[PDB]
């Protein structure tokens, strides 16, 4: 029975994304903030696709690694099809949407990985930050104001959600953040935001001793 | 042929003339050259007219599909792009004889400035495009002449009419001196064509002006 | 057995319908009118298809954009093959029927989603606009005044019918449409026309100050 | 070979000779090169032989089978596409020696106007196409006395029995001017062949009408 | 039903490690130090794959030869494309771990092999040595100290982690490394080293005489 | 269950190798000799490889058959791509081992085969000659002194090991194989030797008068 | 067109010319031909104008594409690999009238040495590079006029400034000597353009210190 | 270009000029145009640079690759089969302009007797290879007037150095009678460059041994 079928896969996949770490996307004045724990300096779940375009994954790291890779290469070849300001988030996530979803239908296993899409507004101009979501099945949704992924989410969404304010600065909101994880020193965590402020390329690290001092 | 485009403070007009000659035998006599391609741009190609009238209608029905599959129009330097591809495609035939030359006007609305708003694009047999910054181009057997003549009757141009009355001007000078470029017909009543764009888009000129402008010029020539 | 395996997938569909929301499509003295619930405002359930067509669908998004971009494809290639004024939404809605089957037979899971298909005369003529239903097994109806899709329907035909007035006005359409539908303010609702009278292009969306005043 | 093609109010009408030459030997005499290709068109072929029978067998299967398979008819400008794709694919065949030029003639029932409703289109060798407006047009080697005898003898058009009776004259001039087509065989009794397309249709004309219009031009003549 | 599957596979993974001999890779302040257990002279478990790169491995011999293969053809060819500067273990270890999940997934019988990559810095330069140990199933870690793979590992693991040394002279790790896989003359033995004093390749063997003399 | 497939799959070879005759392989001072017993005189056992390089098989005639004459594509086409002095015995053996895998792994029936490899030095040199053993599954192992397959082999492994003698002769070598597999005239009996003393070829039959002049 | 590169204590400086001419008649006056591929190479290309951009555009977004997908740039050997690579493959198209010609210039960063970090690279038709150690180089049509030149002026060169005149100094002997180069316009303001790479990075010379070296330069040629 | 080789009681020494030459002006100065591809292996190439140096670069990594894939290093008979297939390959792009002719110096570790382990190879412009029996051997378009002073300074060569000696005045021959060769520079100090092979392994030798030879030759002559 398909009914049977399609069931376990989801109580695969569930299971799967329930056994990993947490993952939280941000919106704040000056763009958009990712903060991951994360021990190994080698191995990154936080990525940038494009010049505005940030990629945030959770799950099985040689998962969405493909995944991330397939993103940039869309990227690069719609960038040079017609040029670079063609490029926006909605299409990296449908794309990601629909493979997703073929992945799950006709794959013997499913992936166990969740994925969040963050985009900015160009330079010189005032525009909204979009976040979109993308689960194991292929559903996309859009989240105003912030993005918790992997493990268990609920004290993270509602500690998040009792302290969100808008428009806050960049300390703070990472202090707001961690607050809301730990419910971590310079150690096993990942700090990246995509500077809005930026000429062309946006996104960049917070790591060493910038990050303890922000801490 | 000869198709002339040029800016003036609001926006740009192009033009372009009506004959079809084959060798020295006249073949056509209200040949439509320009296009209006959407709702800011316009294209005018010379050379072999079944190849000029393809390459129009595919331009069109490129950027009519991308609009609808992605919800937005294409950026300039997209469309720039596609052109260039088009037009690059073609050189093997471009060679032995299916030869096709486009020139394009446009209105970009995300210029922070309304005034300077206005851009024409030049492109080569290879591919290659120039984005023109002396505020006129001419395309055709009979561009040398046009191009020579706005060289000198540029400094009247002040607004659309000016442009207008400007562009006719260069037209009748390059089809007095070439005779592949069809000039006034005042037996017949056949004038060239002209399309305006500016801030609210793309429109053709009725032909009562063009008519009046003509006979103007005549007049002061005679 | 075939038959157990045809009520299973039917069974399916037919959950993954009753799930979702609900769209209606109308027809008055200007056109062709769709209202839909949606909140986000970047995915879109509405869309346009040709100069005089207009598509509308409810259930996953994923699956239906596939079908969306299939058809303007088909579309395009065919209005430059013969001419623009050769197409027609009957070819279109045969088209999707045609697929819909296919997926539906051959394909592991069925497809969750129903399509409808409305067009308008061309500039300067009179004629009754046209609407198709399709479902998910391939099945085509033409519907002569309403069509309501997802969700439980039944509410909404039974208020649709007890309340349809042919040759009524935009205002007073949208109010019937909105008052069948409650049985909903400027956010979570998507309203398109296909306006008759417009020259060359038909769709138009009323979003914004223009939609309140309307409402 | 020279067919020739014009326009009367209410319709048009083709007309088309019956010489057929290999080289400067006569070899067929009785050639028809008129065709109806559907309720409402006429098509006529100028070039080598088999490829006229081809195009034309060709044409009428498409557009029959377009026809079944919709349930509607074609507009036409699809026509006109179609022709267009089937003369263009035939370039690298038409270089080389297999050259075959079309000339189409209709009448069109979704003009807003039925007196304006008939069509001419020429056609070129590379697939280009054009639209007549100045009421005739004529294909083959022939053609440019035939067109030079049209443009003073068109003032007499009035109706469909005087513009037959032009058609006809106009054959003859050419017939006179050029050895390649085929006049009038009184001896034999061969005359050209004629198509009238109108509101009802298209309809062969007899022959016995065309032989009277031909003696009595001929009797002018002499 | 998938859990069962993916259990089976994965209990005879753990059987075939298992039921196979111990490997283990150490840190040392000349390299890095492979020491496994193998009585062929002809059969070998450690071996080179650049420059400055070396690869263990524990298991099926003719399973994990063809990897080895595959890693010099990546390498080889990857070195010859841009240059030979740019080729790093971490690339050659995201291909392992790829190539053993896809393995792992589709093929009928899953590979029962435990593979370790190590990386030494180049010549003239200070730098910490990488190690990465992949599974059967594709997960990638990172080890910073040592490595022990094969056989019952738990009392290897425990013997070393109360007895590791940093910065230790290659002697001392060498007998170390000997108790803790105790817990083996010139026979049974096989002792390779990563030399980053070496001017362009590190990998060497320790084998006869010189074996003995350090033992 | 893959398990339940894989007992029963070897059972199956397993039975097939011991439903077969036994071939012994020794090492003495001028050589390798085989020695089978074999009444036909037509379908042969032991082959000859390459110059000094020699192929033993125990079981199904059509099964290795086919190897044999791989083995011997391989080997020409290596020594025609490089040179004749580049092919070793070793990486025949490795081919035979990744065929007989993936015949195991992929086939639906096993191949009942059981094969053993030998070479000998080249000649004006000294070296010991190697022995290599390959089963069903896929497994090579390396033997120092003999090599006994199929069949029974427990007593004859026993009396071989208690007869076996170092650096010894022709005539005392084959006798003391025979009365090992004993534990046999002129007929059904099939003995080869590698002659480590040839020039270039060292692959030799014993049969006929001279057979019976050294029993 | 000319293309300049030399080196200074602290990094290199390039400079470039601003005319395209098609045959004896020129077409372009303010083209750019000076490129910054990424934070520390510029990139300089003679020959047909499309194939230039085409190449340049392609090498920067490889650069970016692996700088992305590696999580670490490239070395100064990888790149000089790939530029290689994408000159080589156009052979083909080289021959029959499709060439380009590139120049590199950058700052190695792994470099155990400061000072002399700056790297020069030219390449051949054939896909040959050579790596420079005389401190200057040149590429296009008259570059061996601007090679004669940097040969006795190399002396005076000290810092980023003495640089900069010494390649304004060799465009202008070689605008001098060929007229295919084009020279500084005083009527229109139109100079050429140069690019600064050192250890913070690779920067655009604004036009201002352009044209008072080529006034400077002129004042003292009269 | 011409690259020398010849052999001495205890290996081989190999050595090669520096000059680039396009037609008859000067491109290049200090090319080096001799490899060490393994411990006991060294290849000069003439012809084309592109193409040698792919070769060289291809060479080595396929050596290497063999090498780590089979665990124990080639034979010299299939080091040579491998260069031959190399060499025959590109016969095609030989012929239209893109040749390149080898020459390969070794040392035999598995030769009997350590003394005559010293081996010499040549190849044709087919993929033919042949070993060398005389002691010397030269490729290049100085070949010829190098090949004519070794046979007469050969025998002299008792050691590594009279062999460096001998190798050093054919070079400066070749030179002396060829204008594609570059002789020492004393104005600017640069020297050919020359790889010695014996039971130890490859080595390059020093420059400063070069120059005091070379300064020696040149008193001697003058
Ligand atoms: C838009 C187009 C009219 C441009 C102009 N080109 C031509 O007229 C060239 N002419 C034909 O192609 C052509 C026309 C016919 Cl009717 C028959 C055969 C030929 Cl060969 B122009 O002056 O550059
Ligand atoms: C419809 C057609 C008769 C048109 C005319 N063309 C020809 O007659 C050309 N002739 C032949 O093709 C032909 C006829 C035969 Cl019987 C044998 C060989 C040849 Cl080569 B026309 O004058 O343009
Ligand atoms: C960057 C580039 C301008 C370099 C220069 N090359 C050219 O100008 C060659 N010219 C064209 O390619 C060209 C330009 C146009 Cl506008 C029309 C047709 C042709 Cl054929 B140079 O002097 O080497
Ligand atoms: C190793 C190599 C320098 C050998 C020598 N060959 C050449 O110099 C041939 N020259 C070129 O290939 C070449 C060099 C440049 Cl800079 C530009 C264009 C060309 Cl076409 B030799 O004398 O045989």
């Amino acid at each position: 029975s398909p009914e049977q079928a399609m069931r376990e896969r989801s109580e695969l996949a569930r299971k799967g994304i329930a056994r990993a770490k947490s993952v939280v996307a941000l919106a704040y004045a000056g763009g958009v903030l990712f903060v991951a724990e994360n021990p190994s300096r080698s191995l990154q779940k936080i990525s940038e696709l494009y010049d505005r375009v940030g990629f945030a994954a959770a799950g099985k790291f040689n998962e969405f690694d493909n995944l991330r890779r397939g993103g940039i290469q869309f990227a690069d070849t719609r960038g040079y099809a017609y040029d670079r300001r063609d490029v926006t988030g909605r299409q990296l996530a449908n794309v990601y949407a629909q493979t997703l979803g073929t992945i799950f239908t006709e794959q013997a296993k499913p992936y166990e990985v969740e994925l969040c899409v963050a985009e900015v507004a160009h330079y010189g101009e005032t525009k909204r930050p979009e976040l979109y979501r993308i689960t194991y099945d292929g559903s996309i949704a859009d989240e105003p104001h912030f993005v918790v992924m992997g493990g268990t989410t609920e004290p993270i969404a509602n500690a998040l959600k009792e302290s969100y304010a808008e428009n806050a600065s960049l300390t703070d909101a990472l202090r707001i953040a961690v607050a809301a994880l730990r419910a971590l020193g310079v150690a096993s965590l990942e700090v990246a935001v995509l500077d809005a402020n930026r000429p062309r390329r946006a996104f960049r690290r917070i790591t060493g001793s910038a990050l303890q001092a922000l801490l | 042929t000869t198709i002339v485009a040029l800016k003036y403070p609001g926006g740009v007009v192009m033009a372009g003339d009506r004959r079809s000659t084959q060798g020295n035998m006249i073949s056509g006599r209200d040949v439509r050259k320009v296009y209006i391609t959407d709702d800011y741009t316009a294209t005018g190609i010379a050379g072999t007219a079944a190849v000029a009238v393809e390459f129009a209608r595919l331009y069109a029905v490129e950027l009519e599909h991308y609009e609808k599959l992605e919800g937005v129009p294409l950026t300039f330097a997209g469309k720039i792009n596609r052109l260039a591809i088009m037009v690059r495609g073609n050189l093997a035939a471009a060679m032995q004889g299916l030869l096709a030359l486009p020139l394009l006007a446009g209105y970009d609305i995300h210029a922070s400035d309304p005034q300077s708003a206005g851009r024409i694009v030049s492109f080569d047999a290879a591919g290659g495009w120039n984005i023109e910054e002396e505020g006129y181009q001419a395309v055709g057997s009979g561009s040398l002449f046009a191009k020579s003549s706005m060289k000198k009757l540029y400094s009247q141009v002040t607004d659309g009419d000016s442009g207008l009355r400007v562009a006719v001007e260069a037209l009748y000078d390059a089809a007095d001196d070439d005779s592949a470029t069809g000039g006034p017909d005042l037996v017949r009543g056949i004038f060239p064509t002209a399309v305006i764009i500016d801030a609210d888009g793309a429109v053709d000129v009725p032909e009562s002006r063009i008519a009046e402008l003509a006979r103007a010029i005549i007049e002061s020539r005679s």
